[PDB]
C-alpha cells in the first residue's frame, strides 16, 4: 500500500516505449525526424487518451503528420504520474551524462 | 522616472508587489464582447499562522503566529493568465505562467521548522456574477494545486528518494524493514489549497488593481515522513489588466 | 537590532583606537636595551 | 593493437561509398578537432547540450543522417537541429558563420575531411567511452 | 500535563516570581509566540552561571 | 541439505563483516537465527535462472545486479529511475524457494520479489529473531575475529617491550646517562683505527 | 581513497591519534627550532649568528630563561627541564605512529570504526535528520561504486549505469 | 546524558587549564 | 605618571602573568567572542542550512550529535560572500537558521589570531630577545586563513569554507579532493613532506639529545632531575652525538653547529606549511593538481589506465555524490 | 538518540580510575617535603 | 529481570568516591 509510484511504473508499457503522457522530452531522439521540433509539440499539447491523438495536434504540415505515423509504433500512453510530469520535468529531469 | 535596478538591489523592494495610490477609488468596466487578461499579478505576503494540533479532541486549535527565517524570498510575481466573461457576468482568471511559487520556512515556538511551498499553481479564480466593473468592493475566491514540497529526484540524508536513490535502509543491512516503510518508500502528494483575493484600490484610467488575500494550504510532508500543518497566509497583491 | 549595532560600532572603533594611540605612544622607546 | 585500414575505413556517403583515411589524416583531424570543436565536444559528448552527442548511431538518427563524410562536412558548412528543421548557423560553429565563429575561418576543405574523419574513427577505438561521459572515464 | 507531573524542580521557583516563558517563544500559561525579553528561563539561567 | 551447512553460507558469519565498535555477539546484530528459509531462485520473465552477484568482504553496502549462467547482467535495482533497463519490474524477476521454510512457493509481486533479492546478496536467507536483544541488524565480527585482532594488536606491543628491555639488557652501564669524561678523541673520526676500541690509536 | 571510501579511515580514533602525533610532531619541531634561533646569547660580532657557536663550548647557546619566559606569558605554559623538553620531542610522534599501526592492524579484519549506530537508527526512521556523519558516508558510497570495477579487476564487476549513486545533474 | 558527558568532560578541561596555568609548579632558577 | 601614560604602562608590561600589548587590546575581545559563540552553538545551535537550498545540517550536541559529528555549520551559500553581522537579520531565529554564528566565530577567530601572532613579536621586542618566532606561526596562521577565508573567497561562498567540526573537516577534505586532485598538486605534496619532515627532525632531534644526557642521576631516578632550570653548562654532549649521527649515515650528512641544526629544525616544516597553504590558496582559484586522465595509450589510441586513472575514478565517485541536491546543470563550475 | 548504556559507566570509570591514581600519587608527593 | 540501569553507575561512584578519598588522605600519612 505503499507503492514508490515511478518503480510501479516501469512495470507498464511506460518501460518499454515513448509515454506520451509522461516520458522525458530527450527520449525523443530515439527515433528520427521526432526532435526538437515534434518532441516540443508533443509535449505541450499532452495528455493524449490514445496513441492516434497526437495526429490532431493542430498546425501539423502533412510531412509531420507523416513522420509521426512512421512511429505510432514506438508511442504509447498511460495515466499521467504527477511525480514525473511535476516541477517541468519533461524538459529537463536531471539526468544530462 | 521608473526606479533602476542599481536602485533596488538590496533594498528589499524586490519582494514588494507595486502599490496604489490612496486616492485610486474608481472602477474598471468590463464590455463582455472583448477579451482580457492579466498581465502581472504580484502576491506578496506579510504573515504566516500555522494550526496547532491540540492533543484532545473537542478544543479545535488554534491559528498560531510564526517567524519567518527565509529572508526576503517569499513573494509570487509577474503571473499571468486569462480573464474571461461567463455567462453569467462573472469573471474568472486562470493562471498560466509567472514565478507562482516560493518556498518559505516559517518558525513556531519551541523550535519547531515547517517548510511550505507558498503557492499559486493552477489557479482559477471568479467573481460574483453580473460585475460588469471591477470595484473596490469586488471578491476573487479559488482554488489551486499545491504540489510536494520537493520534486522527485530529491534524495533524503540516507541516499533514499522516489525517482532516484535506494529503496531500503543501506546502514541497517538486517533491520527488519517493516518498521521502516513510511521512512523509505517517498510519497508525491498533490493537494488544493483555496484563496480569497479582495479588491481595494482602483485605476480606472491605467487598469490596474490592488488590495488583500488570505490563502488556505498544506505545509511540507516530507515526501510523506509525518503530517502536514495546515497554513493560512496574508498579504497584499497587485495586477495590472490589458485587453488582449 | 539597531541599539546592537550602535553598541558593537561603539566597542569595535574604542578598542581601535586604544590600539592605534597605544602605538603612537614611543613604541620604540619601549624596550630593554635603548630608547627613543 | 593499431591503427590500421580497417579502422581508418569510415563511410563516405549514405550510398555506402568507403574511403580510407591514413594515418596521418586520422592525426590531423584529432588535431584540428581540438583546436575548433572539443572545448565543447571533448570525448564526444556535448558539454552545452548533453541529450545530443557525437555517437555514430545518433549521428545515424539525425535529419539528414550524419554518420558519413558528406554528411559530416556539410554540417560544417550549414548545420542544422537534428530533425533538419531549423539551420544554426548562427549559434553553432561553421563556415557559413565564421564571421562569428572566428577559428571557422582558416580550415580549409581538406580540413573538414580530416575533422570528420577524427569523428567517425574514433567511436571504433574508443567504443563506448566516446559519448559515454564521466561514467566511462 | 503541567510542570508539577513533569519531575520539575526549579520551574516553578522562576514562575513562582513572575518569569514564565521562553526565548522559544512558548509560555508556561500556555501562550504561544511571545516576546520575553532578556528575564526568560534561558536568561535567569544564564546569569546564576556567570 | 542440512540448515547447518546453509548456515555457513551466509556472509553474516563471515568474521571480516564486523566493526570495532559494534560490540557484543553476532546475535545482538541479524538476530537470533531461528529457520532456514530455502534457496532462493530468481528466473526473468523469459524463465532464465538468474543470480545474485554476492556481497564481498570489502563492502558496507553493496548494489544489487542479478546475471545469467554466463555472467550478463539480466537486472538490478536501479538508482537513477530515469534512464533504466534492467528493472525487476521491466524484467519481470520472481522468486521460487526450494527447501527449508518456504519450499515449494513462488513470489511475483515486485517489491516482495526485490526484498529477499537484498537478502540473496548475503548468500542464503534466514529467518532471525531481532526482538528479543534489540537486534540492531548490523552485522558483527565472531570470535575469531576478536581474538585475531586481540593477539595481533598485542604481539606488535611486545614487540616494543622485547626492544625496550633488550636495549636496557645490552646498555645497562649507560642507561643514566653517558660517561661526563668522555673525551672528543674517542669520538671524532680517524683517532681509532677500530671505532670505540682505544687500543688502535696511530 | 580507498581507506577512506571502505574503511572510513578518518574517523577512526587511532588513525586520529596519528595525527595528532605527526602534525604534534611537526609544530614541536618548527617551534623548538625558532624558540632556540630568537633566545640566542650573543657570542660573536657580526650579524651570522651561526659563526658564534662552538662544537666544544660547555655553555649553553640560548636562553632556556628567556624562552620559558617569553613562552610563559604568551601562551601561558612552557617548557622549563631541557631533557623533559627533548624527551618529549621524541615521545610524540613516535607514540602517534605506533597507534596509527595498530588502527590498521584492526583494518586487516574489516575491523572499521566505520559506523555511528546511533545515527544510523535516527536518520533511517528521520529523514529530516542530517549531518556531516550522513554525508560523508554517501561520498564513501559514491567512491566504492565507481572505483571499484577498475581498481578490482579480477572480481569482473559489471556495474550499469542505472545502478551507480549520483546526485541530481552531476 | 551522552550530552552531559561530553560538556562535563570539556568543562574538567577548561579547569585543569586554569590550573595548569596560575597554580604552576613556579620554575626556580638554579 | 599621567592617567594615559600609567594604562599604557600596565599594557605593555613585562610584570603581567599574561603579556598584554598594543595587538592583546584587539585580541582577547575578538578570540573570547569567537571562543563563547564557539562553545554555545556547538552545545546548542539549531541546524544550519549550509547550502542555500532549505536543507538544513544538524552540527550540535543537543540535536543529536556527539563530539565527532558534531560542527558549527557554515553559512548558507545563499548568502555567499555577503557580510551578516546579527543585526542585517530580522531575528537571532533566521540568523541561526541561516548561519550566521560561523561568519562571527571566523571574523573574530582571523582577528584576533592575526594579532596572537603580532603579540609574539611584541613581547619579543620588550625582552630582548630576537624577533622572528612570529614568522614561525604565520605558517599555521596561513593555513586557517586559506580555509576559512581565502577559499571561500575564490569559490564564491563561505559554505565552502572548512566546517567548525570532525567530521566537517573531513567533509571539506574529501570533496577538495574531488574538485581540485589536491593529492597530484605538488604544493600539497610539499607539505606532506613538511610535515613528514618534521615529525622525523623532531623524534631524531629528540632522540639524539636524549641519546648523550650526560651521567648525573642513579638509576632510581628520572633522568630529567639531572637538568636544573637556568643552569649554564649544557645538559648532553653534542659531539658524541654527532659522533653517533656521522657514523650511522656518514660524517658530513651530520651537523656539529647546533645554531644550523636548530635553525634546519624550524625551516622545514615552516617553509613547507606554507607552500601548502599557498596550495589551498591558489586552489582557490582553481589552479588545480596535474591531470593525467587518459595521458597514456596505445598505437591504436586505446585507453591504457595507470595510477591516476583509479585515482580519478575515486575522484568521480566524490563528485557525483557530494551535495547531492544542490546542482542542477551539469557542471559543477563552483 | 538510542545509544550503549554501557557507554556512561565506561566514560566515567575510564575517566575516574586513572585520574585517581595519579592524585593518589601526587598527594603523598607532597606530604614529603 | 527489569531493573534501574542507572542503578549501577549509582552504586559504582558510592562505591568509588568516598572509597577514593579515604584512601587518598591514608598514603599521603604513611608517607610523612
Ligand atoms: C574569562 C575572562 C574574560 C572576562 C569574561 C567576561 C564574562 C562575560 C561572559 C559573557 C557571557 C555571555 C553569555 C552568552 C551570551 C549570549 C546570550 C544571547 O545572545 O542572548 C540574547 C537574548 C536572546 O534573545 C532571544 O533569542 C532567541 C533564540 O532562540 C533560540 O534559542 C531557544 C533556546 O535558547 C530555542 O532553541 C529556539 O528554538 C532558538 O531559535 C529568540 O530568537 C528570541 O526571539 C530572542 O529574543 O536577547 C536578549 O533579549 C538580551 C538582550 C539583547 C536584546 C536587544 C537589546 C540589545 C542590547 C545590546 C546588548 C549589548 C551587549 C552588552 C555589550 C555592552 C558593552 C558595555
Ligand atoms: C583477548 C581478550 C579478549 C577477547 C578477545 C574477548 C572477546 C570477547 N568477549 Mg571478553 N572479556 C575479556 C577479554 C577478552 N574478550 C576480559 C579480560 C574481560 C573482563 C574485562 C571480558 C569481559 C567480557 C564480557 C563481560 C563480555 C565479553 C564479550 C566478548 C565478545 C565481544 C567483545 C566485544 O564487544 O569487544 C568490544 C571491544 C572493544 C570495544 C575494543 C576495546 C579496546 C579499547 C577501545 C582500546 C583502548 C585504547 C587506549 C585507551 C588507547 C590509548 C593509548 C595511548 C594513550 C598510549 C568477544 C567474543 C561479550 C559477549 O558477547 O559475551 C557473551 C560480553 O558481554 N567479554
Ligand atoms: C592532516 C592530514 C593527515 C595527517 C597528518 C596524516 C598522518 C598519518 N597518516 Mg593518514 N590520511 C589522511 C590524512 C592525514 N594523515 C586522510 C585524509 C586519509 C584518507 C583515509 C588518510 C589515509 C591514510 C592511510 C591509508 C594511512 C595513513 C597513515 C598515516 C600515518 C603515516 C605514517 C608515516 O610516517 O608513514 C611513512 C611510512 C613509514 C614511516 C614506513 C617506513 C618508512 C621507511 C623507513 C622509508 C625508508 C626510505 C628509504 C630509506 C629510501 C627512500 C628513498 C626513496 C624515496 C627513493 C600518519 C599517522 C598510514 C598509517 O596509519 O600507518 C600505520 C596509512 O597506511 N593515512
Ligand atoms: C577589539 C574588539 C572587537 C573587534 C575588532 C570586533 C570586530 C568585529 N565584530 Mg565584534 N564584538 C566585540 C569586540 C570586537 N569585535 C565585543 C566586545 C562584542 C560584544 C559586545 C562584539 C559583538 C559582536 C557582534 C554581535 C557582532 C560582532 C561583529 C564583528 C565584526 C563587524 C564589526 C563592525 O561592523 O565594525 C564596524 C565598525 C568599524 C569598522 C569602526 C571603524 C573605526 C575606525 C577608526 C568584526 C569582525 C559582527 C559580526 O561578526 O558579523 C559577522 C556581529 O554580528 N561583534
Ligand atoms: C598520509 C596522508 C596525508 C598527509 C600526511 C596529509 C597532510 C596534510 N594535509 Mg592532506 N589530504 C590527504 C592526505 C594527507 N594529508 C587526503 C587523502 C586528502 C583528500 C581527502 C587531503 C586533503 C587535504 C586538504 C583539502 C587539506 C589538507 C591539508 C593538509 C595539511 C594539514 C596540516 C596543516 O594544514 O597544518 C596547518 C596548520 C593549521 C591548520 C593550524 C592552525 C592553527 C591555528 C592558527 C590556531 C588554532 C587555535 C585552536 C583552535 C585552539 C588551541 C587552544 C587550546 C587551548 C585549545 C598537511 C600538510 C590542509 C592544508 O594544506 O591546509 C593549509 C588542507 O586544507 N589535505
Ligand atoms: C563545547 C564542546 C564540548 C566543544 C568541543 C570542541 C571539540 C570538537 C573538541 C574536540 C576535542 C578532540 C576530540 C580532540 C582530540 C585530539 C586527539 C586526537 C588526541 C590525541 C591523543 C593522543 C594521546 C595521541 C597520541 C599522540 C600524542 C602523544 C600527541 C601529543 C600532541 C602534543 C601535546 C604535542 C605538543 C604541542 C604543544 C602545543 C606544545 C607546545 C610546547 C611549548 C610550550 C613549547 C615552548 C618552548 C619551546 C622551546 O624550545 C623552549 C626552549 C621552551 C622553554 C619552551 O617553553
Ligand atoms: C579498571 C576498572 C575500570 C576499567 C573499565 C574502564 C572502562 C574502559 C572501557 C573500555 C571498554 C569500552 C567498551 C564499551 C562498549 C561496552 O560498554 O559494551 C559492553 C560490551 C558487551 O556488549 C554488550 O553485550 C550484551 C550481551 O552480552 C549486549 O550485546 C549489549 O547490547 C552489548 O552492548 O563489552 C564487552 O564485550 C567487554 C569486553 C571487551 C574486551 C575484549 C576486547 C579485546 C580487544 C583488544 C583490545 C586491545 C587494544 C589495545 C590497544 C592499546
Ligand atoms: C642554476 C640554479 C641556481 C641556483 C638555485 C637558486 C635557488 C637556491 C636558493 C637557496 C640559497 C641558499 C642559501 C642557504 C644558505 C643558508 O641558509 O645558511 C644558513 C646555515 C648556515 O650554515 C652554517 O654556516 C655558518 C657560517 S656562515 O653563516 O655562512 O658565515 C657556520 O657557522 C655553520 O656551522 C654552518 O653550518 O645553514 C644551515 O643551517 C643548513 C640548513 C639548510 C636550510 C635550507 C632551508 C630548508 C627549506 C626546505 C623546505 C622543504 C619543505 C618541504
Ligand atoms: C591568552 C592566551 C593564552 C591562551 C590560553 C590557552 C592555555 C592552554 C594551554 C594548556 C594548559 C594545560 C597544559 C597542561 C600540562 C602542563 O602543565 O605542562 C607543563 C609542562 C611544563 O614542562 P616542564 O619542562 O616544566 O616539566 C618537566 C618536569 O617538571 C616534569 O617531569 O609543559 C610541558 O610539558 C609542555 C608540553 C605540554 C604541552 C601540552 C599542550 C596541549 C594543550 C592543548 C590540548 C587541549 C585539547 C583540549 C581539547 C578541548
Ligand atoms: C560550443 C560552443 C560548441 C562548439 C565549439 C561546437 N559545437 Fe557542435 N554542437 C553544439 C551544440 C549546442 C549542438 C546542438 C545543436 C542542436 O541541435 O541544438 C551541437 C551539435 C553538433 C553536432 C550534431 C550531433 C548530433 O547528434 O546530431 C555535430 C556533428 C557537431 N555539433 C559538430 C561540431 C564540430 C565538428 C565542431 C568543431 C568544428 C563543433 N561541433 C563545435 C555546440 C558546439
Ligand atoms: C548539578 C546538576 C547537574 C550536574 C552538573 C555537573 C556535572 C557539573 C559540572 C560542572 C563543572 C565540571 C564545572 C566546571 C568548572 C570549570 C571552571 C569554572 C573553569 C575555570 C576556568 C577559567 C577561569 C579560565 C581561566 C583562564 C583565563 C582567565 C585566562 C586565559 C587562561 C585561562 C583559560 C586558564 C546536571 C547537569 C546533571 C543536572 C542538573 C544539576
Ligand atoms: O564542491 Mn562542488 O563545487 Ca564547491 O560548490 Mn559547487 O558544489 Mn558546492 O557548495 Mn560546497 O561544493
Ligand atoms: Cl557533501
Ligand atoms: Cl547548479
Ligand atoms: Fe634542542
Amino acid at each position: 500500500e505503499l507503492v514508490n509510484v515511478v518503480d510501479e511504473k516501469l512495470g507498464t508499457a511506460y518501460g518499454e516505449k515513448i509515454d506520451l503522457n509522461n516520458t522525458n522530452i530527450a527520449a525523443f531522439i530515439q527515433y528520427r525526424g521526432l526532435y526538437p521540433t515534434l518532441a516540443k509539440l508533443i509535449v505541450k499539447n499532452a495528455p493524449y487518451e490514445s496513441v492516434e491523438d497526437v495526429l490532431n495536434i493542430p498546425g501539423l504540415t502533412e510531412r509531420q503528420k507523416q513522420i509521426l505515423r512512421e512511429n505510432l509504433e514506438h508511442f504509447t500512453v498511460t495515466e499521467v504520474e504527477t511525480a514525473l510530469v511535476e516541477g517541468g520535468d519533461r524538459y529537463n529531469n536531471g539526468l544530462y551524462k | 522616472q521608473t526606479l533602476t535596478y542599481d536602485d533596488i538591489v538590496g533594498t528589499g523592494l524586490a519582494n514588494k508587489c507595486p502599490t496604489l495610490d490612496d486616492t485610486a477609488r474608481g472602477a474598471y468596466p468590463i464590455d463582455s464582447s472583448q477579451t482580457y487578461r492579466i498581465a502581472r499579478l504580484c502576491l506578496q505576503p506579510t504573515t504566516f499562522l500555522v494550526k496547532e494540533e491540540p492533543k484532545n479532541k473537542r478544543q479545535e486549535a488554534e491559528f498560531v503566529p510564526t517567524k519567518l527565517v527565509t529572508r526576503e524570498t517569499t513573494s509570487l510575481d509577474q503571473i499571468q493568465g486569462e480573464l474571461k466573461v461567463n455567462s453569467d457576468g462573472s469573471l474568472t482568471f486562470v493562471e498560466e505562467d509567472g514565478i507562482d511559487f516560493q518556498p518559505v520556512t516559517v518558525q513556531m515556538a519551541g523550535g519547531e521548522r515547517i517548510p511550505l511551498l507558498f503557492t499559486v499553481k493552477n489557479l482559477v479564480a471568479s467573481t460574483q456574477p453580473n460585475v460588469t466593473s471591477i470595484t473596490t468592493s469586488t471578491d476573487f475566491k479559488g482554488e489551486f494545486n499545491v504540489p510536494s514540497y520537493r520534486t522527485a529526484n530529491f534524495l533524503d540524508p540516507k541516499g533514499r528518494g522516489l525517482a532516484s536513490g535506494y529503496d531500503s535502509a543501506i546502514a541497517l543491512p538486517q533491520a527488519k524493514e517493516e518498521e521502516l516503510a513510511r521512512a523509505n518508500v517517498k510519497r508525491f502528494s498533490l493537494t488544493k489549497g483555496q484563496i480569497s483575493l479582495n479588491v481595494a484600490k482602483v485605476d480606472g484610467r491605467t487598469g490596474e488593481i490592488a488590495g488583500t488575500f488570505e490563502s488556505e494550504q498544506l505545509s511540507d510532508d516530507d515526501m510523506g515522513a509525518h503530517e502536514p500543518h495546515e497554513v493560512k497566509i496574508q498579504g497584499v497583491f497587485y495586477a495590472s489588466i490589458e485587453p488582449a | 537590532m539597531e541599539t546592537l549595532k550602535i553598541t558593537v560600532y561603539i566597542v569595535v572603533t574604542f578598542f581601535v583606537l586604544l590600539f592605534v594611540f597605544g602605538f603612537l605612544s614611543g613604541d620604540p622607546a619601549r624596550n630593554p636595551k635603548r630608547k627613543d | 593493437a593499431e591503427l590500421t585500414p580497417e579502422v581508418l575505413t569510415v563511410p563516405l556517403n549514405s550510398e555506402g561509398k568507403t574511403i580510407t583515411l591514413t594515418e596521418k589524416q586520422y592525426l590531423e583531424g584529432k588535431r584540428l578537432f581540438q583546436y575548433a570543436c572539443a572545448s565543447c565536444h571533448v570525448g564526444g559528448i556535448t558539454k552545452t547540450n548533453p541529450s545530443l552527442d557525437l555517437r555514430t548511431e545518433t549521428l545515424a538518427l539525425a535529419t539528414p543522417p550524419r554518420d558519413n563524410i558528406e554528411g559530416l562536412v556539410d554540417y560544417m558548412k550549414n548545420p542544422t537541429t537534428y530533425d533538419g528543421e531549423q539551420e544554426i548557423a548562427e549559434v553553432h560553429p561553421s563556415l557559413r558563420s565564421a564571421d562569428i565563429f572566428p577559428k571557422m575561418r582558416n580550415l580549409t576543405e581538406k580540413d573538414l575531411v580530416a575533422i570528420a574523419g577524427h569523428i567517425l574513427v574514433e567511436p571504433k577505438i574508443l567504443g563506448d567511452k566516446w559519448g559515454g561521459g564521466k561514467v566511462y572515464y | 500535563n503541567p510542570m508539577w507531573r513533569q519531575g520539575m524542580f526549579v520551574l516553578p521557583f522562576m514562575a513562582r516570581l513572575g518569569v514564565t516563558g521562553s526565548w522559544s517563544g512558548w509560555s508556561i500559561t500556555g501562550e504561544t509566540g511571545i516576546d520575553p525579553g532578556f528575564w526568560s528561563f534561558e536568561g535567569v539561567a544564564l546569569a546564576h552561571i556567570v | 541439505i542440512p540448515e547447518k551447512l546453509a548456515f555457513y553460507d551466509y556472509i553474516g558469519n563471515n568474521p571480516a563483516k564486523g566493526g570495532l565498535f559494534r560490540t557484543g555477539p553476532m546475535n545482538k546484530g541479524d538476530g537470533i537465527a531461528q529457520a532456514w528459509k530455502g534457496h532462493a531462485v530468481f528466473r526473468n520473465k523469459e524463465g532464465e535462472e538468474l543470480f545474485v552477484r554476492r556481497m564481498p568482504a570489502f563492502f558496507e553496502s553493496f548494489p544489487v545486479i542479478l546475471t545469467d549462467k554466463n555472467g550478463v547482467v539480466k537486472a538490478d535495482i536501479p538508482f537513477r529511475r530515469a534512464e533504466s533497463k534492467y528493472s525487476f519490474e521491466q524484467q519481470g524477476v520472481t522468486v521460487s524457494f526450494y527447501g527449508g521454510e518456504l519450499n515449494g512457493q513462488t513470489f511475483t509481486d515486485p517489491p516482495t520479489v526485490k526484498s529477499y533479492a537484498r537478502k540473496a546478496i548475503f548468500g542464503e536467507i534466514f529467518e532471525f529473531d531481532t526482538e528479543t536483544l534489540n537486534s540492531d541488524g548490523i552485522f558483527r565480527t565472531s570470535p575469531r575475529g576478536w581474538f585475531t585482532f586481540a593477539h595481533a594488536v598485542f604481539a606488535l606491543l611486545f614487540f616494543f617491550g622485547h626492544i625496550w628491555h633488550g636495549a636496557r639488557t645490552l646498555f645497562r652501564d649507560v642507561f643514566s646517562g653517558i660517561d661526563p669524561e668522555l673525551s672528543p678523541e674517542q669520538v671524532e673520526w680517524g683517532f681509532y683505527q677500530k671505532v670505540g676500541d682505544v687500543t688502535t690509536r696511530r | 581513497l580507498f581507506f577512506q571510501g571502505f574503511h572510513n579511515w578518518t574517523l577512526n580514533p587511532f588513525h586520529m591519534m596519528g595525527v595528532a602525533g605527526v602534525l604534534g610532531g611537526a609544530l614541536l619541531c618548527a617551534i623548538h627550532g625558532a624558540t632556540v634561533e630568537n633566545t640566542l646569547f650573543q657570542d660573536g660580532e657580526g650579524a651570522s649568528t651561526f659563526r658564534a657557536f662552538n662544537p666544544t663550548q660547555a655553555e649553553e647557546t640560548y636562553s632556556m630563561v628567556t624562552a620559558n619566559r617569553f613562552w610563559s606569558q604568551i601562551f601561558g605554559i612552557a617548557f622549563s627541564n631541557k631533557r623533559w623538553l627533548h624527551f618529549f620531542m621524541l615521545f610524540v610522534p613516535v607514540t602517534g605512529l605506533w597507534m596509527s599501526a595498530i588502527g590498521v592492524v584492526g583494518l586487516a579484519l574489516n575491523l572499521r570504526s566505520y559506523d555511528f549506530i546511533s545515527q544510523e537508527i535516527r536518520a533511517a526512521e528521520d529523514p529530516e535528520f542530517e549531518t556531516f556523519y550522513t554525508k560523508n558516508l554517501l561520498l564513501n558510497e559514491g567512491i566504492r561504486a565507481w572505483m571499484a570495477p577498475q581498481d578490482q579487476p579480477h572480481e569482473n564487476f559489471v556495474f550499469p549505469e542505472e545502478v551507480l549513486p549520483r546526485g541530481n545533474a552531476l | 546524558m551522552e550530552t552531559i558527558t561530553y560538556v562535563f568532560i570539556f568543562a574538567c578541561i577548561i579547569a585543569l587549564f586554569f590550573f595548569a596555568i596560575f597554580f604552576r609548579e613556579p620554575p626556580r632558577i638554579t | 605618571a599621567n592617567l594615559w601614560e600609567r594604562f599604557c604602562n600596565w599594557v605593555t608590561s613585562t610584570d603581567n602573568r599574561l603579556y598584554v600589548g598594543w595587538f592583546g587590546v584587539i585580541m582577547i575581545p575578538t578570540l573570547l567572542a569567537a571562543t563563547i559563540c564557539f562553545v554555545i552553538a556547538f552545545i546548542a545551535a539549531p541546524p544550519v542550512d549550509i547550502d542555500g537550498i532549505r536543507e538544513p545540517v544538524s552540527g550540535s550536541l543537543l540535536y543529536g550529535n556527539n563530539i565527532i559529528t558534531g560542527a558549527v555549520v557554515p553559512s548558507s551559500n545563499a548568502i555567499g560572500l555577503h557580510f551578516y553581522p546579527i543585526w542585517e537579520a530580522a531575528s537571532l531565529d533566521e540568523w541561526l537558521y541561516n548561519g550566521g554564528p560561523y561568519q562571527l566565530i571566523i571574523f573574530h577567530f582571523l582577528l584576533g589570531a592575526s594579532c596572537y601572532m603580532g603579540r609574539q613579536w611584541e613581547l619579543s621586542y620588550r625582552l630582548g630577545m630576537r624577533p622572528w618566532i612570529c614568522v614561525a606561526y604565520s605558517a599555521p596562521l596561513a593555513s586557517a586563513f586559506a580555509v576559512f577565508l581565502i577559499y571561500p573567497i575564490g569559490q564564491g561562498s563561505f559554505s565552502d569554507g572548512m566546517p567548525l567540526g570532525i567530521s566537517g573537516t573531513f567533509n571539506f577534505m574529501i570533496v577538495f579532493q574531488a574538485e581540485h586532485n589536491i593529492l597530484m598538486h605538488p604544493f600539497h605534496q610539499l607539505g606532506v613532506a613538511g610535515v613528514f619532515g618534521g615529525a622525523l627532525f623532531c623524534a631524531m632531534h629528540g632522540s639524539l639529545v636524549t641519546s648523550s644526557l650526560i651521567r648525573e642521576t642513579t638509576e632510581t631516578e628520572s633522568a630529567n632531575y639531572g637538568y636544573k632550570f637556568g643552569q649554564e653548562e649544557e645538559t648532553y654532549n653534542i659531539v658524541a652525538a654527532h659522533g653517533y649521527f656521522g657514523r650511522l649515515i656518514f660524517q658530513y650528512a651530520s651537523f656539529n653547529n647546533s645554531r644550523s641544526l636548530h635553525f634546519f629544525l624550524a625551516a622545514w616544516p615552516v617553509v613547507g606549511v606554507w607552500f601548502t597553504a599557498l596550495g589551498i590558496s591558489t586552489m582557490a582559484f582553481n589552479l588545480n593538481g596535474f591531470n593525467f586522465n587518459h595521458s597514456v595509450i596505445d598505437a591504436k589510441g586505446n585507453v591504457i589506465n595507470t595510477w591516476a586513472d583509479i585515482i580519478n575514478r575515486a575522484n568521480l565517485g566524490m563528485e557525483v555524490m557530494h551535495e547531492r541536491n544542490a546542482h542542477n546543470f551539469p557542471l559543477d563550475l563552483a | 538518540m538510542e545509544v550503549n548504556q554501557l557507554g556512561l559507566i565506561a566514560t566515567a570509570l575510564f575517566v575516574l580510575v586513572p585520574s585517581v591514581f595519579l592524585i593518589i600519587l601526587y598527594v603523598q608527593t607532597e606530604s614529603q617535603q
